[PDB]
DNA sequence: ATCGGATGTATATATCTGACACGTGCCTGGAGACTAGGGAGTAATCCCCTTGGCGGTTAAAACGCGGGGGACAGCGCGTACGTGCGTTTAAGCGGTGCTAGAGCTGTCTACGACCAATTGAGCGGCCTCGGCACCGGGATTCTCGA
DNA sequence: TCGAGAATCCCGGTGCCGAGGCCGCTCAATTGGTCGTAGACAGCTCTAGCACCGCTTAAACGCACGTACGCGCTGTCCCCCGCGTTTTAACCGCCAAGGGGATTACTCCCTAGTCTCCAGGCACGTGTCAGATATATACATCCGAT
């Protein structure tokens, strides 16, 4: 009950449920701070994850996660409250 | 004719860092043309420092003085970490 | 009534677009001409190297802008939007440079 | 030949461009003789230093290495050309 | 559905 | 590392023989210590080395692979204390950073 | 009772026309040795390089209040206030 | 003998010195907020002269901050300074 | 044996000797030429009264027979090509020039 | 030691144009600094612009060529008179 | 616009001081003579690039023209900066003592210049392909009059 | 608070040349010698920087007070923006003359270097006089009231 799959390139994926880094523990809000821009590194692609706003010290990350196309717990009020 | 410039050894530093990247030649003559001012702003200071005090030779210990008077704030503790780490490997080997 | 931009909304978007791109501001053949006239006054028959035109160009529209970033503060700093000649000699009064 | 007033080559568009890309947002009428009576005083200086260093070498050529002297003279050090 | 993505 | 072309006994890329040379026919002082180049060129690669790293980050994320001065503008000017120490200078061909000043924004 | 602001240029033409310093001496000489405390620990200072650095704070902050007196004068009014101060350091480079 | 770790004589650069200061420069009306600021300024441009001071007596391995060593580093940042010699 | 100085074989007041020797000691190239050391001293001279004529001139306006630093900074700043010169410098003890600015005065 | 100075040559030059006003003490300290300071400037430029051509000689021509660049116009064309007529005087006399 | 009132500010005069103009001894740096020698000058070519001109395309400037929002002046208000006054509190001084450190001489020792003999790194010249310019379609999204 | 419309974002395809990789080919670096000396080091006289003291007082400080200056709000308007049509001059490619940059080859003459000579200039002691202070004062500047 918790989606960790990334897109790359529409026919690959990358998994992050057993293996992965750190990066997938960010969560998601529709009022974004950081998005995740698809930049190659040395002929293959990687998902890196930029910012949007200054983030503070010990503040939470956030993102967008672009379900295309068919809740959310974020708490927040303007958002759609599913995704 | 032959007219030397740092072409090749700024090219050695890039495959180091960033070892699938390259450069255009028009951001080429900028490295060499910013090292060609940093050596001449460093000897530069380097040497109205050996003449203050009446040396007459510029020792490894102006240099660090220049650097730690030109590099502003982390640049300075930086380069003179990196300066003296390269001078006691050429002293000892 | 057809679509008509409000008065500022193409600045803050040829702000955007310019400050995003690198090339040259002032066209050439008009540059090229300017420093050759301004070049007569101190030497007679001066030709120029074509680097050396470029080398001119690409300090003086660096200086200009370096200029105008400090214009605009004043402008601002005097609850304006507006650059006036009033503003261009205080940036250069308070460099030093006039 | 020699020509005068090519400096209203320096056109209202390409001073605007200019201030566009300095940030600014309403420019007055006033200001586009103003930069040519700037800019024309920059060129004035940096020239004649540039021409200094020419006449010195018995060269009658302005190299792009004059330009950049003349301009690091004025503490407005170029990187680009060498 | 649920896989993440950017830019769709 | 190695025991010729003293740059190698050093272990680093920048030469010392051109520096060494450029320290004696640029009239800087009378005699150029021995050790004085090697730490010469350590600063200078050093340098090098720090402004190719935040030029090669923003070419990436730029997507492009090369490095034109553009990059290099937005690696020294958004930089804190490289901006500094080239404070005065002017890289050809190398745009602005972009800012607007907050009252020219509308509202 | 003067008119307030009259007393005003009957001091600026008398400190304009005088070249003592303004700073008292030896609140600044304090100063000096607090602030050379940070980057080496108990300096002597030969006690013209104090008179060195005076004449060289006093003429550095005199030649910053002509060029924020022109900026509060450009902003339509005749009283400094730190939004120039901070104005006058940002066009000569220094912040 | 004696060990002080000095406190708050930024407060020696006082109130109305501030104001004899700005009086040279020219100026009529000081806003009570300037005398915070100034102060501010100050001790930014007595530690950059001061560091800069420093490090040429500390190469020249003395424990005296002498007369030419400040005119030194006035004379690097562009404020040359012609009363102490050099 | 007839050992003419060279300050007074150019017609200087300025030590042609001293200057050649500071030329070299500074080492500012490898040869001094000998047509050198005299040009900078008759330039130095020029200046030098140039500077001591004005101050000589802020003396008498001011009555008084001994130049004191304020005849200095008043002999530079009143100039128009000297205070371009001296721009940045700092004349210890000068003092500022006399101006207000034309706001500040009343009605 | 002796400490050398031009504390003397201001003082002809001053009796030269001014032949009853004397110099005070600091006001002579001042001229001597000033007299240090436009000879580092002005032989600083000649060293520089006898490099970029790659010779080897501060000539009589670097120096005319180092005050048309200090010294600002009116001044330029001044001391370079006051300048040739010094030279000319010298070899020939 | 007046004008007397106050009042600081600028003009005289005494006088006392210590800072400077100036002789005296000296000493070390400037001058002089001359030597060798390489660095600059002065020839010579050589060919690269600068200038000039042209012909054609067309992006860019100029010009005119609504019209809106930003500059501007105005005016009221309240507040805070100044003036003054009375009071404190360090600055200044000037005088002592002291001792840490700068300056200096005298020592010698590692060390940088220097030159020769050697050689391989680095530079110019020549292919050669992929990275970016360049364009096309479309999904996006930003603005602004609904 | 919205669809309409516009510009920007973006993806993919085609093409070109500029970056990068190789290749002889010098000459610039290295190597390993001596050779004088610079600079390090120890040692020392002494001076000047620190520290303390008392005293005098100018100067800072604090408060009251009143005001005039900042500032905010309003109205008017004019001038800068946006945009459309026209105009043109930039630009791009092309051609051609040739001037001047850049190099090679002499060559001599000017400058380093060296040694001997001596006096210019430097520190030092010293009288004196310009200048600071001390004291009254004639008058410009300001302010309240007219
Ligand atoms: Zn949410």
């Amino acid at each position: 009950g918790s989606s960790y799959l990334f897109r790359i390139d529409e026919n690959t994926v990358i998994d992050a449920t057993k293996r992965g880094g750190i990066a997938r523990f960010i969560n998601h809000c529709c009022e974004p701070s950081c998005t995740a821009k698809i930049i190659k590194v040395d002929g293959r692609k990687r998902i890196v994850i930029y910012a949007l706003r200054d983030i503070g010290t010990n503040e939470e990350l956030t993102y967008d996660y672009k379900f295309e196309r068919e809740p959310c717990l974020c708490g927040a009020p303007s958002c759609k409250g599913f995704l | 004719t032959r007219k030397e410039s740092y072409a090749i050894y700024v090219y050695k530093v890039l495959k180091q860092v960033h070892p699938d990247t390259g450069i255009s030649s028009k951001a080429m003559s900028i490295m060499n043309s910013f090292v060609n001012d940093v050596f001449e702003r460093i000897a530069g200071e380097a040497s109205r420092l050996a003449h203050y005090n009446k040396r007459s030779t510029i020792t490894s210990r102006e240099i660090q003085t220049a650097v730690r008077l030109l590099l502003p704030g982390e640049l300075a503790k930086h380069a003179v970490s990196e300066g003296t780490k390269a001078v006691t490997c050429y002293t000892s080997a | 009534k057809p679509h008509r931009y409000r008065p500022g909304t193409v600045a803050l978007r040829e702000i955007r677009r310019y400050q995003k791109s690198t090339e040259l501001l002032i066209r050439k053949l008009p540059f090229q001409r300017l420093v050759r006239e301004i070049a007569q006054d101190f030497k007679t028959d001066l030709r120029f190297q074509s680097s050396a035109v470029m080398a001119l160009q690409e300090a003086s529209e660096a200086y200009l802008v370096g200029l105008f970033e400090d214009t605009n503060l004043c402008g601002i700093h005097a609850k304006r939007v507006t650059i006036m000649p009033k503003d261009i000699q205080l940036a250069r009064r308070i460099r030093g440079e006039r | 030949k020699v020509l005068r007033d090519n400096i209203q080559g320096i056109t209202k568009p390409a001073i605007r461009r200019l201030a566009r890309r300095g940030g600014v947002k309403r420019i007055s009428g006033l200001i586009y003789e103003e930069t040519r009576g700037v800019l024309k005083v920059f060129l004035e200086n940096v020239i004649r230093d540039a021409v200094t260093y020419t006449e010195h070498a018995k060269r009658k050529t302005v190299t792009a290495m004059d330009v950049v002297y003349a301009l690091k003279r004025q503490g407005r050090t170029l990187y680009g050309f060498g | 559905a649920r896989t993440m993505q950017t830019a769709r | 590392a190695k025991a010729k072309t003293r740059s190698s006994r050093a272990g680093l890329q920048f030469p010392v023989g051109r520096v060494h040379r450029l320290l004696r026919k640029g009239n800087y002082a009378e005699r150029v210590g021995a050790g004085a180049p090697v730490y010469l060129a350590a600063v200078l690669e050093y340098l090098t080395a720090e402004i190719l790293e935040l030029a090669g980050n923003a070419a990436r994320d730029n997507k492009k692979t090369r490095i034109i001065p553009r990059h290099l503008q937005l690696a020294v000017r958004n930089d804190e204390e490289l901006n500094k120490l080239l404070g005065r200078v002017t890289i050809a061909q190398g745009g602005v950073l972009p800012n607007i000043q907050s009252v020219l924004l509308p509202k």
